[PDB]
């Protein structure tokens, strides 16, 4: 209109069959890796201080563990959602995508247990 | 059907390439001046 | 006829008659992976003799002396180059 206030919900238009809930709280790098595993839904995050302007910068870093939900969805596919501001007006962003393989890796822990290298 | 938005030009999407990436911990522990 | 009649509980009637509440419980085990699990109870900390522990389902027995090392603030676990358990939080 000076607030942010979200009005038009196009995500899904109702359900009827809810099995689970949660309620919480919701120049970036953020670098996340997610798993499913027997039901259990890893995810890991990195929120790292970047500022650049293009293509994925080179650098190493770990990542950390975050939420493991024991629930039971065989998730086959996905997708990414974003919210536009007012005729749309999307913005003009950059995320990557690419699925991990089975590989296996050499990895070096330093006495601080950070991982320093890995080949 | 639903209403949806146009005038949404697709532009081919490009490929790129990673650089030391997929380095997360593989599970819950710690070591100290090892490989492993 | 009305297949819903009503029901006639009187307090001057005998116990039989009287209204006893039905609390059915149906739960399952062994399958649709779980987020419900029993009780549980704990014992106390002891340490600097030969004993016995049981931390984060992980078992074994030895002296349980005081740690110097630190570690991420996650991880639960810290192990040696021989693949061997020799320090936990
Ligand atoms: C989901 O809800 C619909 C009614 O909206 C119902 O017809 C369908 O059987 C339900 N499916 C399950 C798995 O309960
Ligand atoms: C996944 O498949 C199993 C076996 O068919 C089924 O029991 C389970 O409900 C499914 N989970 C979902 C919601 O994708
Ligand atoms: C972790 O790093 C700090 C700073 O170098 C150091 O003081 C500390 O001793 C290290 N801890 C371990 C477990 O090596």
């Amino acid at each position: 209109h000076k607030s942010w206030m979200e009005s038009e919900f196009r995500v899904y238009s109702s359900a009827n069959n809810c099995t689970f809930e949660y309620v919480s709280q919701p120049k970036n790098l953020r670098e996340f890796v997610f798993k499913n595993i027997d039901g259990y839904f890893k995810i890991y995050s990195k929120h790292t201080p970047i500022n650049l302007v293009r293509d994925l910068p080179q650098g190493f870093s770990a990542l950390e563990p975050l939420v493991d939900l024991p629930i039971g969805i065989n998730i086959t596919r996905f997708q990414t959602l974003l919210a536009l501001h007012r005729g749309w007006t999307a913005g003009a962003a950059a995320y990557y995508v690419g699925y991990l393989q089975p590989r296996t890796f050499l990895l070096k822990y330093n006495e601080n247990g950070t991982i320093t290298d890995a080949v | 059907q639903c209403v949806n938005l146009t005038t949404r030009t697709q532009l081919p999407p490009a490929y790129t390439n990673s650089f030391t990436r997929g380095v997360y911990y593989p599970d819950k522990v710690f070591r100290s001046s090892v490989l492993h | 006829y009305f297949p819903l009649q009503s029901y006639g509980f009187q307090p001057t009637n005998g116990v039989g008659y009287q209204p006893y509440r039905v609390v059915v419980l149906s739960f399952e085990l062994l399958h649709a992976p779980a987020t419900v699990c029993g009780p549980k109870k704990s014992t106390n900390l002891v340490k600097n003799k030969c004993v016995n522990f049981n931390f984060n389902g992980l078992t074994g027995t030895g002296v349980l002396t005081e740690s110097n090392k630190k570690f991420l603030p996650f991880q639960q676990f810290g192990r040696d180059i021989a693949d061997t358990t020799d320090a936990v939080r």
